[PDB]
C-alpha cells in the first residue's frame, strides 16, 4: 500500500488541471464548469456589429 | 440490489434531475442513447439501482416526470439526454400552473394523482427490491410544493417500511421569485414534517454565493446550479453502487443522524470546488478535504451553523485514502471547536469511505449536517407569513379553491412548535 | 493637557514578575473507575 | 485429528477472515485455488484429488462484501454455500439486525455451521469475529450465540471482537449497540478476546512506520495474532498449548473472562537492522503500554494470569529467565491470590512473511494474552456514555420501532453495572 | 517544522513584502512560475517553514496582502513576481483609503477584518506547526496603521503563545509624506506595546543617509532602500533554515533581549555595506564586520546609539568562520565602549553563527539592539502631536467616523509613560 | 562484559559526541558503517550480522543539530531510535526546558535508555554532558538526572559539562540557568567533571598552533579526556582503574565533588621535533596554570587528591620519581589531611590520531583530574552576576510563564552561598 504512506506522494502524483480543459476531467467531476464564458468578447463584439448594421 | 424510484416534479426539480441524470450517466458510461460503451467492469456491478435494462442493451432510468402544464416537459424531451427517459413515465396535465398550492394539492392534484400512482406502482413493483423514493421538487411554487406533498403522502400509505427521502429547495431570504411564497411554503411543511423520513434543504441564494466565492463564475446559469445539487444526489446513493471500506446507506444515514422523530431537517455541502486556475496552488489531501467541508461558506443552505449548535454530522470520502486520516480528522475537528456540538451526544460526527471517485479526481467528498440553526429559517417564514396573513390580502385566491382559514392557523401552529422543539434541545 | 502621574515602574516591576500568570495550564484528568455511581443503578433510570 | 471452526460476521469480521486465509493458505503452501503447486486438516478439507476447501462460514445482511470476495481470487477456494449474504443491512440498529432482519436468515446459517460439523470428527472450538458497534455484529451476534450455546453446549466458544475505541468512533449509536451485546456476550460465550482500531493504528504507525495505515493494514496483525493463537495444533514444539487450557488458566472467575492481546516484535525490515531481538527483549516489549492492542494503561489496575506463546528457535532456559525478569519489575502490579501467574508455550515454526508485507522477518516472536482490571476502566466510559443519551432518551425510537421493548434497556444497563461491581470486588485487596 | 505566516498591510506593506520574496526566492532556489531549479540539497531541507507545496511540484509561499483599495496589488501582481502568491489570498476593499486611522479601524476594517482572519485560518492551520507570525507595515498611514493594529489584537487573542514579531516604518522627522502622521502613530503605538512581542523600528532617512553615504547610489529608488530591508528579515530567520554551529532562533532572540514585558523596541543594522570604489580596498575580515554593525551612521533608525545607552545586543553572522574570532570581538568591543552600556546586566552582547552566507556574498552580519535612545524618536512625534491637539486641528475628521476624544488622551498617556520608563532603567 | 552508556544533552553534548564517536570507531577499528576492513563489547553491541552499533542516546529539542547525524556519513552506525530530537528548543530558558517543554519529552527518552541498559550485562556506570547556559543542557538535564537518580541509584553517573566562561559569554540570561541547575546535580550526581569554553580557546591557540579554531578543534580536544578516562576498561595496563575508583578517591565530601581536567602534551607536533617528551617533562606540564582546562589558577588555592592517568610507553619506575619530584615543588600546595593525594593509572595503549587531525603521534601521554579549591573562584563570579540581575529582577517573568515558580529561585541562590562556605570551610586547616 506504498502509495498512500509515501511522503512524496505530492510530488509523484499528477495534478488535476492540465492547460485548457484536460480530457480526463469529465462531467462527474464536478470541476468542469459553463459559468465561465471565455467566449464572452467574441459574442460582445458581434452583438454590436450587429447593432451597427441596424444602426 | 436496493434500487430506487426517481420522481420530478415542477419545473425547479425536473431540470434539476435532467442535470442529475447526466451526471450519473457520465459516471456509470451510459450513451444518451441508452448504451453502455463505458470502461470498467465495476460500473456494471450494480448499475441495477438507477436503471433498467431494455432488451438489445439498452438502458433506461427509472425516473418518473410530473408536471401540470406540458411546457417544461417539451424543454426535457429536446434536451440532450431526452431521448434515454421512457416516453410513458412522462405524465402531465393540460393546465396552467397557477402557483396556487391550493390549486396543485385539491384542484388539479387529484386528478393526476390517480395516474401518477399507477404508473410509480410500474417502476416499484417490476423490481427485486426497493429500498426507498427520491424526489426533487421546490417549496416556494404551486405544482411542487402542493402535489409533491401529495404524493408523498400517498407514498408513504402504500410503502410504509420504505425510506422517503426528499430534496427541496427553499425561498431565498432577500430576493425571491414568487410573490406567494410565505403561504405555499407555511402550509407544505405540515406535510413534510410528519411524512418524510429525509428532508434536504438547499437555497438558491448560497449557490450565487458558492459560485462566486469559490468558483468565481463571470456569467453563472441555472446549469451551474443544478450542477452543484446534483453532485450532492450522486454522493448519498454512491454507497450502493460500488465498493468501499466502510458502506453506509440511507437508513444508516437515518439511524446515525435523526435523535427524535421530527428533528430531521438536513444541511448539506460538497467538496472540493475548483477555484479555476486558482487550484494549480492547492494541493488537495484529506486534511484540506476536510476544511472545506466544516468551513462555513460552502454549506448550500444560508443558515449559519456558528449561530446554532450540531447535533449529529456525516461525512463521505470517495476514493483511495488512509482510514486512519479520516478517523482523526473528525476527532480533530470536534474537539477543536467544542462550543458547536452539544454534550449529551460524545462522538458527533459520523464517518464513510468508499473507494471509487468521480471520473478525474482523486477525492473528493460529502458533507450532511443537523442542526439549531434552521430557526433561522423558519422564523424567517414564520414572519413573512405573519404580516402577510393579518392584512389577509392573497388569501382571496386560496378561498375560492376549497381551502379553509383554520388551515393557515394549523400550518402555523405546526411550524412554531417545530421552531420551539429546536430551542429547547439547545439546552 | 494634563500631565501624567510619576510612577515607580521599576518598583512595579519588582512586584509584577512573581504575579505573571502561567502559559500552559496544568491538566489532571479523572479516571472513569471514580464515577460516583460506580457499581451501583443511575438514579436517572426511575424517571426514564 | 483436532478441528476448528472460523466464523466472521459482518464487513469488520469478513475483512479480517480475508486477510487472514491468504495468510494461511500461504503458511500451509496452498495455491489460492486451493491445490498444491502436514496441518491441513486442522483447518482444510481436501475434497479430493488435489483441492482444499476451508472451514469458514461468511455471513453479512448486505452483499457488498460477499460479492467482493465471489468475484475475487479466491472464489474458487469456498464452497458457495458458505458464502452467506442477506438482502439489506441493520443499519447499525441492534433490534433490526436481532428481532426482523436476523431471524430470517438465523436458520440457513445453523444448517451451514451444523453441516460443516459433521465433517470435523475432533472439533474442539470456534472462532467468531464481532464489531461492537455495528448492527450485524452485534444484533446478529448476539442471536448466533444464543443458538450454537444449545446446538453445541460445552464446546469452547472463543470470540475475537473489535473494541469501541475510547475517542476514535464512526457510529453516533455505537454506545447503544455495544451494552445490549455485551449482556448477550457475558453468559454465553467462553472467552472474547479484545483489541481495538485506536491502539492499533497508532502501534502501526510508532514500531512500524507506516504512517498512515488503511483497514488493510490492521487486518493482518489481527491475522498473526490467530495463526501464532492456532500454530500449537498444527506444528511440533516443546510445549503445546490446547484451546481448553486457554479457558481455565486465564479467567478465575466466570463473568470476568475478557482478556486483552498483544504481541512482539513488531519491527520494520530498516529498525530491525540493528536489533537482535533476542528472548529477553521480546518479553520486556510486551508489558509496555504501547504494545497493547487495547488502548487502557495497565498501570491503572493489576494483572491476574497471562498466557505466553513462543514461535522460534527459543530455549526453555531463557523463557524461566525472562519471566523471573518480568516479576522483578515492580511497575508491574500482579494479584496476589494469582502467586502462580504464568502459563508458558513454545512451537517451532517461525512467523510467515507474506510477500509485500509490512513486516521484517524475525527468527523468534512472542504472542501474549493477558487478563487485567484495567479494562474496567473501558466500561465505565462506554457506561457514562450510554448515561447521557439515554437520559434524554436519545435513540429510542429506532430501536422501538423495530420490535424492541424499552424495558431491555435498564436491565441492559443493570448487567453492566454488575459487571463493572465485579471487576473492582475482584481487584479489591486480598 | 517551525513555520512562519507572513502578512503584509497597506502600499509599505505590500511593496516591501513582494521584494522580500524575491530574495529569499533566489537564495532558496526557486523559479518565478513555482519551481525548484536548485543547486543544493540544503535548500530543500527547511523550505517547509515559508512554503506550502501544491499537487504537481509547485511551491506556494505562506504570504497574505492586505489593503483597502486594490490599486497595490495589481502592480505587485504585474510584478515579475507576482504569479508565485495565492490568488485566494489576496484580500482588498473597493473603497479609498483615506489615510485615516479612525476610518481604517472603525469603518472599512470591521467588514474586512472577519474575511481577512478566515484566510489567515487557512494557512495557520495548514501546517504541522505553527512558531509565530510576521507583520510588516509603516505606521504613518491610514491602512497599515489601523488595520494592522486590529488585526495585531485578533490574532493575539486567538493565538496566544505565538510570537507576533512585527517590523515597522516610523515617520520621518525633516520631510514626510502625511500632514496627520502624529495622530496615526500616536494612536497606533498603544496597541503595539500591549499586544506585539517583538517591535523594530525603522527610519526612511537613515536609509536614504546609508545610500548616499556607504553605496554612493546617485539616484536610489524604493526598490534600493527596501532591499537593505529586506536583508534584515532574511538574517534573523536564516537561523530556522540552515544549519549552524550555534543556534538562535525568535523565541531566544525575545528572552535575550527583552527584560521587562514593555520594553521590546529593537534598532537593526547589516554589514557588510561596501561602496563601488572600496570594494577593492576592503580585506573581509570578522573585525571588518564588527566595526560596520556598532557603527552608529549603520543604525536604520534614525535615533542616535550615543545619546543613550545599551541594554541588550545580538549579534548574528553567516558563513563558516572562527567561533573564536566573533566571541573575542564581543568582548573586545564590550570593554572599549563601557560608558555604552548598563552597569546591572554583564555580558550584554549576545552572538550567534550561521553556516550558508546570503546570495553573491561569504560573511555577512546582522545586528539587533535595544537601547534608550528611543526616546528621541517618541518625544519627536509628541511634540508635534501635542501642538496639533492643543487647538482641535484636523481632529473632526476622526470624531465624524466613531472616534471618541478621550482616545487621544489616552494614546499620549500610555505612550508617554513608555517615555518615562526608558528614563528611569536608565539609572 | 564491562558498559559505560552516553548521553549527550544539547547542542553541545550531541556535536561533542559524534567528535568521540568518531574517534573510537577509529580507535576500535571499526568503519563509520560499523563493518570492520577485543574492547568493542565496553562501547558497542553486536548484533545477528558482522555490523556494531553504539551504547549511546542523543538528545536535544530542537531537530537541526541531530539531523545533520541523520543525513551525515555516521548516520547507518546509529540506531534510529537512538536520535531523539524535540519540537521547538527551550529558548535558553531553564524554566521552558524543565516545566512546560521538558515533560512533553522525559518519558519518552527514558524508555530509551533503560532499554539500551538491558543489553548491557556489565553495566558500571553513565557518561552525560552539558552546557550550563542552555535551556536544554541545564533544564532537560536536571529533570533527567531526577528521574534517573531513581530509576538506577547505586550505579556511578558521571557527568562531563562545560562552565560558563569568566568574561566569554554568549547568553545574557547566562548566570540564571547555571545557578538553578547546580541545585538538581549537586544532590543527584555522583561525580562531575568542569571545562570551559574560554581556556580551551587559549589551549589550542598557544600549545596547538592554530590561528582561528572552531568548536571542532575544541571538540576533539575533548574526546582525548574521555578516551584517556576510559582506557583503563579497554585496553590493558599495569594499573588499572574503574569508574568506581575515581568516585571514591577524588571527592572528599558530597558537595565538594567538581574537580577539575588537565592533558599534557598538547602540542602542534612540528614542535615535537625538537623534544623528546619524557616522562617527567609531561608531568610537570600537568601542573601550570596555562594548561588547565578551566581557566582559574590553582595557586589562589590549595589541592585536595588528584589522579593521574598514564597512556603509552611509560614505565612504573618513571612515575614514582615524577610525582616525588612535584612534592618538592613549592608552587603546589596541598591541605594537611591529605598526605597521600594522589591516585596513579598506567595504560599502554598510546592516544590515537584522526583524519585532518590536530595533534600528534606522540608516544607517550599523561590525563590528569584534579579537586581544588581555586574553584571557589568560579563560584563567586557567577554568583556575583546573578546577584546584578537579580536585585532588579531583570528576567524572571519568562520563568514564571513557563511553569517555574519565583521561590525557587533565592533557595536556589542559598544553597550557592552554603555551597561558597563549604569551600572556605573546607580550604581551611587544624
Ligand atoms: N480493524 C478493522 N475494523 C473494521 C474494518 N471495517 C470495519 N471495522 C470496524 O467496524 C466497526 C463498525 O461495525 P460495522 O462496520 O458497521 O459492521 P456490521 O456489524 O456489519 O454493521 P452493519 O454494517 O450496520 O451491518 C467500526 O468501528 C470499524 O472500526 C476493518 O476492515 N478492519
Ligand atoms: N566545547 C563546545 N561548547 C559548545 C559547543 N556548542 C555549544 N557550546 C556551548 O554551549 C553553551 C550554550 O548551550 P547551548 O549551545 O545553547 O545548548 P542547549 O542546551 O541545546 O540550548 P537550547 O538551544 O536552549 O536547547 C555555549 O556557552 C557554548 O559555548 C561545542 O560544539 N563545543
Ligand atoms: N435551481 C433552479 N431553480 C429554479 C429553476 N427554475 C426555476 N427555479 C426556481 O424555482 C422557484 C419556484 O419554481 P416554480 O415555477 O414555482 O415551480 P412549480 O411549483 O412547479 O410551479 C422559483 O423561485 C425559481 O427561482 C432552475 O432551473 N434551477
Ligand atoms: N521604505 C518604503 N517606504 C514607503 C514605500 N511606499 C510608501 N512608503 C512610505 O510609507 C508612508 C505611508 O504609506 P501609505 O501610503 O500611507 O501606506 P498605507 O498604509 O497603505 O496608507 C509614506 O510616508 C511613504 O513614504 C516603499 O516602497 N518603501
Ligand atoms: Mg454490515
Ligand atoms: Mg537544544
Amino acid at each position: 500500500e506504498y502509495d498512500l504512506n509515501r511522503k512524496d506522494y505530492i510530488k509523484v502524483q499528477p495534478q488535476m488541471r492540465i492547460t485548457d480543459n484536460d480530457p480526463w476531467l469529465s462531467v462527474s467531476s464536478g470541476l468542469k464548469f459553463d459559468g465561465e464564458d471565455l467566449t464572452a468578447e467574441e459574442r460582445l463584439k458581434a452583438q454590436k456589429e450587429q447593432r451597427e448594421r441596424w444602426g | 440490489v436496493r434500487e430506487i424510484v426517481h420522481i420530478q416534479a415542477g419545473q425547479c426539480g425536473n431540470q434539476i434531475g435532467a442535470k442529475f441524470w447526466e451526471v450519473i450517466s457520465d459516471e456509470h458510461g451510459i450513451d444518451p442513447t441508452g448504451s453502455y460503451h463505458g470502461d470498467s467492469d465495476l460500473q456494471l456491478e450494480r448499475i441495477n439501482v438507477y436503471y433498467n435494462e431494455a432488451t438489445g442493451g439498452k438502458y433506461v432510468p427509472r425516473a418518473i416526470l410530473v408536471d401540470l402544464e406540458p411546457g417544461t416537459m417539451d424543454s426535457v424531451r429536446a434536451g440532450q439526454f431526452g431521448q434515454l427517459f421512457r416516453p410513458d413515465n412522462f405524465v402531465f396535465g393540460q393546465s396552467g400552473a397557477g402557483n396556487n398550492w391550493a390549486k396543485g394539492y385539491y384542484t388539479e392534484g387529484q386528478e393526476l394523482c390517480e395516474s401518477i400512482l399507477d404508473v410509480i406502482r410500474k417502476e416499484a413493483e417490476s423490481c427485486d427490491c426497493l429500498q426507498g423514493f427520491q424526489l426533487v421538487h421546490s417549496l416556494g411554487g404551486g405544482t411542487g410544493a402542493g402535489l409533491g406533498t401529495l404524493l408523498l403522502n400517498k407514498l408513504r400509505e402504500e410503502y410504509p417500511d420504505r425510506i422517503l427521502s426528499t430534496y427541496s429547495i427553499v425561498p431565498s431570504p432577500k430576493v425571491s421569485d414568487t410573490v406567494v411564497e410565505p403561504y405555499n411554503c407555511t402550509l407544505s411543511v405540515h406535510q413534510l414534517v410528519e411524512s418524510a423520513d429525509e428532508v434536504f434543504c438547499i437555497d438558491n441564494e448560497a449557490l450565487y454565493d458558492i459560485c462566486f466565492r469559490t468558483l468565481k463564475l463571470t456569467t453563472p446559469t441555472y446549469g451551474d446550479l443544478n450542477h452543484l445539487v446534483s453532485m450532492v444526489m450522486s454522493g448519498t446513493t454512491c454507497a450502493l453502487r460500488f465498493p468501499g471500506q466502510l458502506n453506509s446507506d440511507l437508513r444508516k444515514l437515518a439511524v446515525n443522524l435523526v435523535p427524535f422523530p421530527r428533528l430531521h431537517f438536513f444541511i448539506v455541502g460538497f467538496a472540493p470546488l475548483t477555484s479555476r486556475g486558482s487550484q494549480q496552488y492547492r494541493a488537495l489531501t484529506v486534511p484540506e478535504l476536510t476544511s472545506q467541508l466544516f468551513d462555513n461558506k460552502n454549506m448550500m443552505a444560508a443558515c449559519d451553523p456558528r449561530r446554532g449548535v450540531y447535533l449529529t454530522a456525516s461525512a463521505h470520502f470517495r476514493g483511495r485514502m488512509s482510514s486512519k486520516e479520516v478517523d482523526e480528522q473528525m476527532l480533530n475537528i470536534q474537539a477543536r471547536n467544542t462550543s458547536y456540538f452539544v454534550e449529551w451526544i460524545p462522538s458527533n460526527v459520523k464517518s464513510a469511505i468508499c473507494d471509487i471517485p468521480p471520473r478525474g479526481l482523486k477525492m473528493a467528498a460529502t458533507f450532511i449536517g443537523n442542526t439549531t440553526a434552521f430557526r433561522e429559517l423558519f422564523t424567517r417564514v414564520d414572519s413573512q407569513f405573519q404580516k402577510m396573513y393579518a392584512r389577509r390580502a392573497f388569501i382571496h385566491w386560496y378561498v375560492n379553491e376549497g381551502l379553509e382559514t383554520v388551515e393557515f392557523d394549523e400550518a402555523r401552529s405546526n411550524m412554531t412548535d417545530l421552531i420551539q422543539e429546536y430551542e429547547m434541545y439547545e439546552t | 493637557m494634563k500631565s501624567p502621574t510619576k510612577h515607580n515602574y521599576i518598583l512595579e516591576n519588582w512586584k509584577q514578575a512573581p504575579k505573571t500568570k502561567k502559559l500552559h495550564p496544568e491538566k489532571p484528568e479523572t479516571w472513569y473507575t471514580d464515577k460516583p455511581e460506580y457499581g451501583q443503578v443511575p438514579a436517572y433510570l426511575d424517571r426514564v | 485429528m483436532r478441528e476448528v471452526i472460523s466464523i466472521h460476521v459482518g464487513q469488520a469480521g469478513v475483512q479480517i477472515g480475508n486477510g487472514c486465509w491468504e495468510l494461511y493458505c500461504l503458511e500451509h503452501g496452498i495455491q489460492p485455488d486451493g491445490q498444491l503447486p502436514d496441518a491441513f486438516n486442522t483447518f482444510f478439507s481436501e475434497t479430493g484429488a488435489g483441492k482444499h476447501v476451508p472451514r469458514a462460514v461468511f455471513v453479512d445482511l448486505e452483499p457488498t462484501v460477499v460479492d467482493e470476495v465471489r468475484t475475487g481470487t479466491y472464489r474458487q477456494l469456498f464452497h458457495p454455500e458458505q458464502l452467506i449474504s442477506g438482502k439489506e443491512d441493520a443499519a447499525n440498529n441492534y433490534a433490526r439486525g436481532h428481532y426482523t432482519v436476523g431471524k430470517e436468515i438465523i436458520d440457513l446459517t445453523l444448517d451451514r455451521i451444523r453441516k460443516l460439523a459433521d465433517q470435523c470428527t475432533g472439533l474442539q472450538g470456534f472462532l467468531i469475529f464481532h464489531s461492537f458497534g455495528g448492527g450485524t455484529g452485534a444484533g446478529f451476534g448476539s442471536l448466533l450465540l444464543e443458538r450454537l450455546s444449545v446446538d453445541y453446549g460445552k464446546k469452547s466458544k472463543l470470540e475475537f471482537t473489535v473494541y469501541p475505541s475510547p475517542q476514535v468512533s464512526t457510529a453516533i449509536v455505537e454506545p447503544y449497540n455495544s451494552i445490549l451485546a455485551t449482556h448477550s456476550m457475558i453468559d454465553h460465550s467462553d472467552c472474547a478476546f479484545m483489541v481495538d482500531n485506536e491502539a492499533l493504528y497508532d502501534l502501526c504507525r510508532r514500531a512500524l512506520d507506516i504512517e498512515r495505515p488503511t483497514y488493510t493494514n490492521l487486518n493482518r496483525l489481527i491475522g498473526q495474532v490467530v495463526s501464532s493463537l492456532t500454530a500449537s495444533l498444527r506444528f511440533d514444539g516443546a510445549l503445546n498449548v490446547d484451546f481448553t487450557e486457554f479457558q481455565t488458566n486465564l479467567v478465575p472467575y466466570a463473568r470476568i473472562h475478557f482478556p486483552i492481546c498483544s504481541y512482539a516484535p513488531v519491527i520494520s525490515a530498516e529498525k530491525a537492522y540493528h536489533e537482535q531481538l533476542s528472548v529477553a527483549e521480546i518479553t520486556n516489549s510486551l508489558f509496555e503500554p504501547a504494545n497493547m492492542m487495547v488502548k487502557c494503561d495497565p498501570r491503572h489496575g493489576k494483572y491476574m494470569a497471562c498466557t505466553l506463546l513462543y514461535r522460534g528457535d527459543v530455549v526453555p532456559k531463557d523463557v524461566s529467565a525472562a519471566v523471573a525478569t518480568i516479576k522483578t519489575k515492580r511497575t508491574i502490579q500482579f494479584v496476589d491470590w494469582c502467586p502462580t501467574g504464568f502459563k508458558m508455550g513454545i512451537n517451532y515454526q517461525p512467523p510467515t512473511v507474506v510477500p509485500g508485507g509490512d513486516l521484517a522477518k524475525v527468527q523468534r516472536a512472542v504472542c501474549m494474552l493477558a487478563n487485567t482490571t484495567a479494562i474496567a476502566e473501558a466500561w465505565s466510559r462506554l457506561d457514562h456514555k450510554f448515561d447521557l443519551m439515554y437520559a434524554k432518551r436519545a435513540f429510542v425510537h429506532w430501536y422501538v420501532g423495530e420490535g424492541m421493548e424499552e424495558a431491555e434497556f435498564p436491565e441492559a444497563r443493570e448487567d453492566l453495572a454488575l459487571l463493572e461491581k465485579d471487576y473492582d470486588e475482584v481487584a479489591a485487596e486480598s
